[PDB]
């Protein structure tokens, strides 16, 4: 069995929209709402396929309208904040001073609003880092990945600080090499 | 601060493929917050209220038989079309795993230790890992992280073996994956 | 071949 999923969502009052295609749990691409263009997860994908991103906005429009209809029909029943499970790991076994990548894996949460910053030795890091949009789950919660390329050392400790309405306080997930 | 209630709306068009485009099933599902309310199943041919909240929409949409016709045809015009479009870089994607074996901790021999078989950066997620002690398969004392998704079209997994290593012992980790003709084996000598 | 097609959302009433 294989599964291709066209996943859309709209969130109020934030007014956040998302349109993405999924294959067996992996993102094929998503549409950047602001720039109105297709963004392929792996850039190689764009050489073998294309997507009229402009159509994604027409959908999101309908979605937004449907959300407000639903919101009212439910007598304004709000969503329950389900805090995420957070996990930090490397995309490969660590070898001192050998190039690697820290993966902040944020999982099983809703709504799809989150604040993530990497901390090295207690200080934010922005250079080289990247992230994914929100991935859909069968239980209708969400999945998200954050990445930070780095050179492992016995002299550095890392933290992935995660903020979500379901949490009472910022959540730090520690990672450090141990001799 | 910002303490307003949040209202989420999701829409999922699920194309299910069995044996390629041989057996296909379309699942169009609408979820409000954490609750699926209405669903279209190509096996049924019409919308069904998954909850009372989604019954108005089911009735409303089912009353339009031409929309139902287009939905049923989507299995071809939508599901099977897209399968063929991306098949080349998704269904046919194969990335060879990197297999590494190492003791969890630095222990002198003759003391309990975990033998870690690291299998990372492979695709797809279907995989078989086996531990061997001196040529004999060992099914007991195997602790696994399970299949881990990296988010970048690669998977990793750690299959660990509970051992009390002796000098002269040979441990083999055998990996099977769609990306290789024969099993990948990596040895660690105590 | 060769562009991705998207399904369109149905609109609700009132």
């Amino acid at each position: 069995e294989h599964v291709i999923i066209q996943a859309e969502f709209y969130l109020n009052p934030d007014q956040s929209g998302e349109f993405m295609f999924d294959f067996d749990g992996d993102e094929i691409f998503h549409v950047d709402m602001a720039k109105k263009e297709t963004v392929w997860r792996l850039e190689e994908f764009g050489r073998f396929a294309s997507f009229e991103a402009q159509g994604a906005l027409a959908n999101i429009a309908v979605d937004k309208a449907n959300l407000e209809i639903m919101t009212k029909r439910s007598n304004y029943t709000p969503i329950t904040n389900v805090p995420p499970e957070v996990t930090v790991l490397t995309n490969s076994p660590v070898e001192l001073r050998e190039p690697n990548v820290l993966i902040c894996f944020i999982d099983k949460f809703t709504p799809p609003v989150v604040n993530v910053t990497w901390l090295r030795n207690g200080k934010p890091v922005t250079t080289g880092v990247s992230e994914t949009v929100f991935l859909p789950r069968e239980d209708h919660l969400f999945r998200k990945f954050h990445y930070l390329p780095f050179l492992p050392s016995t002299e550095d400790v890392y933290d992935c600080r995660v903020e979500h309405w379901g949490l009472d306080e910022p959540l730090l997930k520690h990672w450090e090499f141990d001799a | 601060g910002d303490t307003r209630p949040r209202f989420l709306w999701q829409l999922k068009f699920e194309c299910h493929f069995f044996n390629g485009t041989e057996r296909v099933r379309l699942l169009e599902r609408c979820i409000y917050n954490q609750e699926e309310s209405v669903r279209f199943d190509s096996d049924v041919g019409e919308y069904r209220a998954v909850t009372e909240l989604g019954r108005p929409d089911a009735e409303y949409w089912n009353s339009q038989k031409d929309l139902l016709e287009q939905r049923r045809a989507a299995v071809d015009t939508y599901c099977r079309h897209n399968y063929g479009v991306g098949e080349s870089f998704t269904v046919q994607r194969r990335v060879e795993p990197k297999v590494t074996v190492y003791p969890s901790k630095t222990q002198p021999l003759q003391h309990h230790n975990l033998l870690v078989c690291s299998v990372s950066g492979f695709y797809p997620g279907s995989i078989e890992v086996r531990w061997f002690r001196n040529g004999q398969e060992e099914k007991a004392g195997v602790v696994s992280t399970g299949l881990i998704q990296n988010g970048d079209w690669t998977f990793q997994t750690l299959v660990m073996l509970e051992t009390v290593p002796r000098s002269g012992e040979v441990y083999t980790c055998q990996v099977e994956h769609p990306s290789v003709t024969s099993p990948l084996t990596v040895e660690w000598r105590a | 071949v060769s562009k991705m097609r998207m399904a369109t959302p149905l609109l609700m009433q009132a």
